[PDB]
């Protein structure tokens, strides 16, 4: 009960945590010309 | 054949294909992304800017309504048709008129 | 009993078809070229002129596109428009043959 | 890496290589205003 060699690696981080509404996934626009989407 | 490594011919042979520079009056497809309407790709008559310090695609402000474009930093594609078949159809079908 | 596959079934090559041309008086399609058909005619003629260059146009132009346009406008273009109406299961391919020398050209010049 | 992973997403085979295309003989630049050009003309 005093051992740390085999502790869970993912448990050292903060414990705990279908379409993304803000992701342009079905919009076919080049990533280098994204300024056309600026609100202006 | 290159043009710099070939300078011994007085003229050209019939049937050859010449890849010439783009001149004023040529038609070109002119596009802005995203292409939502079918007027987002239109055919414009090219006016070649002889000033070597100009690097932008200049167009009339009244033509922005086709592409939903403005001059806050937008970038637009442009490809000049070279095939005869595609050059005919640009003038007759895809013209911005 | 539905038995093992035979050679009668399993053919990949589709059977050949017979071109059934609708008679002129029984045609239903319009007597006016669409912009798509006129553009295709002009493009095909321009490319063929770029290949061959043999034309009967009396005037002289320095571009295949202009020569093709004037040939279409002067009704001297050696092409026909075949409008595929229906492909029948028995094998027939009913089409419509239209002459662009006697149809209205929608283009402008 | 798998054969079927190449298909699905936006960067997949269908949406990037078939429905879309990388082409030659094309140019891109910032657009600009020019009141001396016709509406059917581009500088
Ligand atoms: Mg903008």
């Amino acid at each position: 009960g005093e051992d740390s060699s085999m502790d869970d690696i993912s448990a050292y981080s903060s414990p705990g945590l279908l379409d993304d509404p803000f992701s342009i996934e079905d919009v076919d626009i080049s990533l280098d010309v994204l300024d056309n989407l600026a609100p202006q | 054949h290159d043009i710099e490594g070939l300078k011994q011919d007085f003229r050209l042979e019939v049937g050859d294909i010449l890849y010439r520079d783009v001149v004023t009056g040529d038609v070109a497809f002119f596009n802005r992304q995203p292409s939502l309407e079918r007027s987002s790709i239109g055919v414009h008559r090219i006016v070649v800017l002889e000033n070597p310090k100009i690097s932008t695609f200049q167009m009339n402000v009244s033509a922005c309504a086709w592409y939903n474009a403005d001059f806050d930093g937008d970038q637009m594609n442009l490809w000049v048709p070279w095939s005869v078949m595609s050059r005919v159809e640009a003038e007759l079908l895809c013209s911005v008129r | 009993i539905v038995e093992s596959p035979s050679i009668c079934e399993g053919f990949v090559q589709a059977s050949s078809q017979t071109l059934v041309i609708i008679p002129d008086n029984e045609r239903i399609t319009s007597n006016v070229l669409t912009t798509f058909e006129a553009t295709r005619l002009v493009a095909v003629r321009a490319q063929q002129l770029a290949i061959n260059g043999s034309t009967m146009l009396k005037k002289k132009y320095s571009s295949p596109i202009d020569i093709a346009k004037q040939e279409l406008f002067n009704r001297k273009i050696p092409l026909l428009v075949m409008r595929c109406i229906k492909v029948t299961p028995e094998g027939q391919k009913i089409v419509e043959i239209w002459n662009p020398r006697e149809m209205g050209i929608p283009l402008l010049d | 890496p798998s054969i079927m992973r190449r298909l699905p997403r936006k960067e997949g085979r269908i949406r990037k290589s078939l429905l879309g295309s990388q082409v030659w003989s094309i140019s891109r630049s910032t657009i600009c205003g020019n009141s001396d050009l016709h509406l059917d003309e581009v500088g």
